[PDB]
């Protein structure tokens, strides 16, 4: 039924009553020869058929997801998500989901005005989470956080502050001793969510002066 | 809260005389 | 921002829901479900699902849906919603759990809406903890099956629904 999947997604996105439980069925007996390994070649197929069925009418599924079936909208996505970290195995599923999720989000961002994010939060939660890449930089990064610290953007300061966790949580580089101390005190003026782990990660493998660094932002 | 209130099929609950029927029918163990 | 401070204030406003919980006010319920949204923390969101689902369990969500703001306004059903499709088992849990107990106790025009969402990430609920297979997974399925029971107790209308959804679950 991989061929009539994306057929009954668009009748899923219109309506299907008793069709979205059977696919929802049917994605869970993927997830479960997923996890069991019984070579559950099925999510790739169905998620496609899903971006096939966005390339075509993105506007329309969108609206009908977001407007109606935002239950069953918000069911397949937790199915998909779930299914996608299970399955580990060369993220070429999870960069089809990430290109669905980015086109998904923009039409959603043009269309959905009245209903805002009923489901679109969870899948902008869904991209900042498998959108969270690991940085390369590690030095230049605090002075781009710097940088959106006085420009005050705080789903940007975020994104930063996150890739450069996972970059103090990667291997430890040489760290300035002037760059860190200024952006502590930024993200400390400003209300920062993962300020205690950032914190903590830049004082665990530091290469300077920590006591001195905190004495003086003390 | 357990699932069903009214539930006669728990281990613990069950009392004194069903429970020695418990010991002997399960030393038992089969019907024809 | 101490995380275990942040576990404290979880275990302590469990402690004040379980016992006194008709002194919960309006704007309290208001600041911890700002708080519960701005939160990053799936463990720390999980606490304070968790001191919601009490406290909707309780009297307090007639104190929050009282009138002398539109409930779907009310910042309250959008964190709901969103825990009850976020991705952790136990996040969607204490959603369904705030969700089932809304839909019993209070009445209104707009909200048969939040019933189908609620029964429908329910079974969501009820394929995960079925081929998911642990422990904590078999304690959010005992939650999920008290919310069925209810919600099928409190409201008759939606029973033929939920009892085949639970034969193809079965």
């Amino acid at each position: 039924a991989r061929v009539v999947q994306g057929s009954p997604e668009v009748p899923g996105i219109t309506v299907r009553v008793l069709q979205a439980l059977a696919t929802l069925l049917s994605s869970p007996h993927g997830g479960a020869l997923v996890m069991s390994m019984h070579r559950s070649h099925f999510l790739a197929c169905p998620l496609l058929r899903q971006l096939c069925q966005y390339q075509r009418c993105v506007p329309q599924d969108t609206g009908f997801s977001s407007l109606f079936l935002k239950v069953l909208l918000q069911m397949l996505q937790w199915l998909d998500s779930p299914g996608v970290e299970g399955g580990p195995l060369r993220a070429q599923l999870r960069m089809l989901a990430s290109q669905a999720s980015a086109g998904r989000r923009l039409s959603d961002v043009r269309g959905g005005l009245l209903r805002l994010a009923e489901a679109l939060a969870f899948r902008q939660d869904l991209e900042v989470v498998s959108s969270t890449v690991r940085a390369v930089i590690a030095t230049l990064r605090s002075g781009e956080q710097c940088s959106v610290e006085p420009d005050l953007i705080s789903k940007v300061l975020q994104g930063l502050i996150e890739v450069r966790s996972p970059h103090l949580e990667e291997l430890l580089t040489a760290f300035f001793s002037a760059t860190a101390d200024a952006a502590s005190p930024f993200p400390a003026c400003k209300p920062v969510v993962v300020v205690s782990s950032l914190l903590l990660q830049e004082e665990e493998p530091l290469a300077g002066g920590k006591p001195g660094a905190d004495g003086g932002s003390l | 809260a357990h699932v069903w209130e009214d539930n006669w099929d728990d281990d613990n609950v069950e009392d004194d005389f069903s429970n020695q029927l418990r010991a002997e029918l399960e030393k038992h163990g089969y019907k024809m | 921002p101490r995380k275990a401070v942040k576990r404290l204030a979880i275990q302590d406003l469990k402690l004040l829901a379980n016992k006194t919980p008709h002194t919960w006010s309006r704007e309290n319920i208001q600041a911890l479900c700002e708080c519960a949204l701005q939160t990053p923390y799936d463990s720390l969101k999980l606490g304070m699902l968790s001191v919601l689902s009490t406290l909707s369990g309780t009297i307090a969500i007639k104190h929050y849906f009282s009138i002398v703001s539109s409930p779907r306004s009310s910042d309250l059903v959008k964190l709901a919603q969103e825990c009850c499709y976020h991705n952790n088992r136990g996040i969607a849990a204490h959603g369904v759990r705030v969700l089932t107990n809304i839909t019993v106790s209070c009445q209104e025009k707009d909200l048969l809406a939040l019933e189908q969402d609620a029964v429908f990430g329910l079974e969501s609920l009820l394929v995960l903890c079925s081929q998911d297979d642990s422990p904590g997974a078999q304690a959010t399925l005992k939650i999920a099956l008290n919310c069925m029971v209810k919600l099928a107790k409190g409201r008759p209308h939606l029973s033929q629904s939920v009892v085949e959804t639970l034969l193809t679950q079965l």
